[PDB]
């Protein structure tokens, strides 16, 4: 119980340091590019264009889903994936790379992955704003149901932060985890409603049941319900919310316990 | 007359593996016999307030391991370190990034160091004036020469005010026109009665600056006492080593290394 | 014409140095892992398992193609993609990262990407041997048509080396190319017969015609013909071979010209 | 009495950008006026065979740029460098990787350096014996102390035999018991009549080792001639600089920096 208290205290006291270091990292990454920080938004747009060309025109010839054009359906569904993928990939190696600089300075070591994640949360917020503006240009306008984002958007950040908090310690102790993460990320990507709805195309007794255990399913469906279908998602899907909250709590507790156990020996393992 | 750092039976051991199979077997098998290297072995010294201590020894003696154990970055295998007051280490290369400019690097390093925003806003102009970079403070650090980068690092690092200070071969930085300012700044720390640990191979600076001397040979502490009584012994041993033939030097090194490596 | 001669001479004289540096890089990359260099083969196997689970059981329920089980069809088709992807991705940043060490030593600067590519060619060869052994275990045994590999396998290496030779100089001069390469790699991956045959599933007038301009199509089809269908591929598809050879020549010439033009100024741009 | 390096009107300019918009405009617009910094300006010196030359100056003078231009790593903006014979540079950190062990690092650095396999196989035992690492030669370099790593780098680098040699603050490495061997090895190069360029801030070593002195101030060559005639002037200027007040030092630095920065 002391682990959770220590990590919580560190984060709630070093919020501002987290934000400042995230901004500095964003500046560092895109230093040599002529366009600068615009690539954080340019790259996801090109990737989304490729994904729509492949999975939108080839498989289904751009047939509308639920009365919404497929382009906007995919746009709302996929606006979150880049943040999760980049955060989980980059923050797993955060402690390994950034320990040397801050080893000899009195530093709260549990906030290293969090600002790595924030450096991508910035681009996610920008992409979400762009997507909302485009959907408004289509003819779909916001309603009172848009206020569910204040609850749904922080959940994605908390999930990514907890997963990264566990995986950073695991990667520091054993270096095979960083190589093993790629297949798991691919599994999470393909077994989700981001690109397709398997109910119409194929059977739903087996494929759909496994999809419900994937948090990306819940996140994408909640965003679509808040932005597109104009409904209260928690009215009929509260059990999924409870299960996801339990998953987040379990991940946070395990990561905090491991980090508190092995922080003083991080020099030997590195 | 109060102790500042108290060290009792500090030991540091590292396991030596030759192939990946040996490491895998050591990790998996519960009880396994493998080679063990003693970086330090049963070091105990008591430091009082206001005492400047210089660490002297040959290459691979174990001075940096002791300094890191005192500074808190490293953890002893056996024993404890009892200290009072905050500890600061002087290292110029820690927080400087080539992509960030000088102004951005000042804020980055001061933030990672542990200072609040309001203090940084006040201390920034003094650092800028002390560094003497000029117009190049706005240019990226990757464009700097080595001396300019070292001067910026020293200017950022000199702002600390700890109870215990650890320095490592950083008494002066830059050309002759800049070393005097660094020497005066370092001496200012001495006049304020702070415990200082100095690790260097320069005997002239050690004689000019230090008060007590700790001699480390082969991971163990040979002698601890006043500078006037200990430094002549180290100088005499260094002079003696030059007169020995190559075979005798090799025999001395082999005898020194035999005790460190053990199987357990 | 002097550019081609210089680059050709450098490579043909520093073959052995290329091999030795490739081995050293392979040793460097996997130093901290407990399993060591086994990950170069473990990772592609897991990725192939995920790809077969998604695109083999979901889309078509593991229906055989051309009388061959889909698992072996995919295995032969996809054994090359990891090499091309990793080589093109990593070798684009070869000169940027490795110039500082060898700047002050008299070094042939045109061989830096080639050993980066060789470090992945090793794993490709291992995977190809494993695939052939598995296909033999199935009940499909080699014939006189397996000797086409001596012509087809070097072509993949030459294509990757030429593309990397151009992209390394382009990335050194302008740093946006390294960010732009990802979408192009995804386009090359999805518009290829590695995972599916669009002729049966959908229309073939439009999708199939574009696929024929993709070199990955030719490489995968040639490997499948040599290993599985037991036929001489060049008998009816010689025009595709000529077009691919022309593409390779064009890429090599352009890369050599650019590298010879801008080698002496590589310090200013870096 | 034959020239070894001949330098005529070597100039090096760098463009100074404050924001990304200025760089983008400079790249796109055909004719654009931007700030230009003169690292070197119209340097011409002729070096004969067997002449040891020491480069002296204050921080940011332009000594490393000249050494890199001579060594071929960098290219002048205007002018040419005419040289005969091969050029080798002494740099210990160039080819050492932490993941690779000492034995692997020897082969890696010697291969990147330009030696054939048969020569490496012969020269390896001499390097191993000279380094004096002992059992730790099989351990990874990341486990080494700083002194041991520097000694290994020096041992690998000392094997070169060029016509022209460039050294940069690497005359001696390690503790007192190891510096003498490095000094003898360096002197052996002097007895073989090779042109040597030495860049350092240590005036004692420059006086002991060098033959001619080149003084660089503000990107230009103040004086070129014998050590006995040039070094006293530099020492006198250094002594004079200490007596000046802070305002006068700032004025001198501003006057020096005014000529370097130009708009064109
Ligand atoms: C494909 C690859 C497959 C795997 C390959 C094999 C991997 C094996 C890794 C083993 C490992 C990782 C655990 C990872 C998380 C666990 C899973 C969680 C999963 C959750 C989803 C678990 O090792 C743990 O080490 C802890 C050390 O604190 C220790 O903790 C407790 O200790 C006290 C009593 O032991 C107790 O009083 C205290 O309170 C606890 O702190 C644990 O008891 C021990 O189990 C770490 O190994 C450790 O490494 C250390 C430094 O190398 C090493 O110590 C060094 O000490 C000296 C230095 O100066 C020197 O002598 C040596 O340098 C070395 O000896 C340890 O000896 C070794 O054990
Ligand atoms: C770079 C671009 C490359 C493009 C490559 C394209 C390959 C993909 C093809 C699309 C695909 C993938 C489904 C996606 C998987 C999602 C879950 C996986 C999750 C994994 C984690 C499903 O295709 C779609 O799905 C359904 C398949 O039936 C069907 O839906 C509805 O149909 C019912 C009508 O009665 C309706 O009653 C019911 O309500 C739905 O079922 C759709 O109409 C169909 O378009 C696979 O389809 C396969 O291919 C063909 C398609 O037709 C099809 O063969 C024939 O079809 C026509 C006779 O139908 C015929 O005219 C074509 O000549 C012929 O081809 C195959 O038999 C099918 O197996
Ligand atoms: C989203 C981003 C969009 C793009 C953003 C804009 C990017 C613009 C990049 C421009 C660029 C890249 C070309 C890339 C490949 C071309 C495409 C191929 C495609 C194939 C699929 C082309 O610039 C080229 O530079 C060459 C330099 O050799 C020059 O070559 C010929 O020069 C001679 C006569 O000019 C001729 O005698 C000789 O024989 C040739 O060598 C060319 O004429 C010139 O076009 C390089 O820019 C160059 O950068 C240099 C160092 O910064 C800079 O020189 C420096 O010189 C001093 C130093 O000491 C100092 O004064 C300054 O530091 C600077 O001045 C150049 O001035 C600048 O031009
Ligand atoms: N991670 C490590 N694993 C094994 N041995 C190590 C490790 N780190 C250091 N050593 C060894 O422990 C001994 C102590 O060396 P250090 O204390 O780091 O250097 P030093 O005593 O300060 O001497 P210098 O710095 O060269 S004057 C040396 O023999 C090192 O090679
Ligand atoms: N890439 C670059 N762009 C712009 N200015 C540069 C660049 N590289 C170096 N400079 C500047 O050019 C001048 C020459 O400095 P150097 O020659 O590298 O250092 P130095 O003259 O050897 O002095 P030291 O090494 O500190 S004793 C300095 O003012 C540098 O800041
Ligand atoms: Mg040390
Ligand atoms: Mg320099």
């Amino acid at each position: 119980m002391s682990a959770i208290g220590t990590v919580f205290k560190e984060h709630v006291k070093n919020f501002y340091l987290i934000q400042r270091l995230a901004q500095f990292q964003v500046k560092i990454i895109n230093h040599s590019n002529y366009l600068g920080v615009a690539w954080e938004l340019i790259n996801p747009v090109m990737q989304i264009m490729v994904y729509w060309m492949v999975f939108g025109l080839g498989i289904r010839s751009n047939a509308p889903i639920h009365g919404v054009p497929f382009v906007y359906w995919l746009l709302v569904g996929i606006s979150m994936w880049f943040f999760i993928n980049q955060g989980i990939l980059e923050g797993t190696k955060a402690i390994t790379q950034k320990f040397n600089q801050v080893s000899k300075m009195n530093f709260p070591l549990s906030i290293i992955p969090t600002y790595i994640v924030t450096s991508r949360f910035y681009g996610h917020l920008g992409l979400l704003l762009l997507v909302i503006i485009a959907c408004m240009f289509t003819g779909i306008y916001p309603s009172i149901h848009i206020i569910q984002l204040l609850i749904y958007v922080p959940f994605c950040f908390f999930l990514t932060a907890s997963v990264t908090l566990l995986t950073s310690t695991l990667g520091v102790l054993v270096r095979d985890t960083q190589m093993l993460m790629q297949a798991i990320l691919r599994i999470l990507f393909y077994f989700s409603p981001i690109l397709w709805l398997p109910k119409n195309h194929g059977i739903s007794g087996l494929i759909h049941e496994m999809m419900k255990y994937n948090p990306v399913y819940f996140i994408a469906e909640s965003y679509r319900a808040a932005i597109l279908y104009h409904e209260w998602y928690f009215m009929d899907h509260w059990k999924l919310m409870l299960y996801n909250f339990g998953i987040v709590a379990i991940f946070f507790a395990i990561g905090a316990y491991l980090h508190m156990k092995y922080r003083d020996q991080f020099a030997d393992f590195l | 007359m109060n102790v500042s750092v108290n060290i009792k039976n500090v030991t540091k051991e590292y396991r030596i593996y030759r192939t990946n199979k040996e490491r895998m077997k050591d990790a998996l098998i519960p009880k396994h016999k493998n080679k063990t290297f003693f970086a330090l072995d049963d070091i105990s010294l008591k430091a009082y307030e206001g005492d400047v201590i210089g660490l002297v020894g040959i290459n691979g003696s174990g001075k940096s391991t002791l300094s890191n154990i005192i500074g808190g970055s490293l953890s002893p295998t056996v024993g404890k370190v009892d200290r009072n007051g905050e500890v600061s280490v002087i290292a110029i290369s820690a927080g400087l990034s080539g992509q960030l400019t000088g102004i951005e690097n000042i804020e980055f390093k001061m933030l990672c160091m542990g200072f609040k925003r309001k203090e940084i806003k006040a201390m920034t102009p003094k650092i800028i004036e002390f560094s003497e970079l000029g117009e190049f403070i706005y240019q990226p650090v990757k464009k700097y020469s080595s001396g300019m980068r070292a001067k910026l690092g020293f200017s950022i690092n000199i702002t600390v005010n700890p109870d215990i200070l650890v320095i490592d071969e950083a008494l002066s930085v830059g050309d002759q026109t800049f070393a005097q300012k660094c020497l005066d700044k370092i001496y200012e720390f001495k006049e304020q009665n702070k415990t200082i640990f100095f690790v260097s191979h320069n005997l002239g600076q050690v004689r000019q600056f230090c008060t007590k001397i700790a001699w480390i040979e082969g991971g163990k502490l040979k002698d601890y006492g006043e500078l006037d009584d200990v430094l002549p012994k180290y100088e005499a041993f260094l002079n003696d080593f030059k007169k020995k033939s190559k075979a005798e030097q090799k025999e001395f090194r082999n005898k020194l290394d035999e005790s460190r490596f053990v199987i357990k």
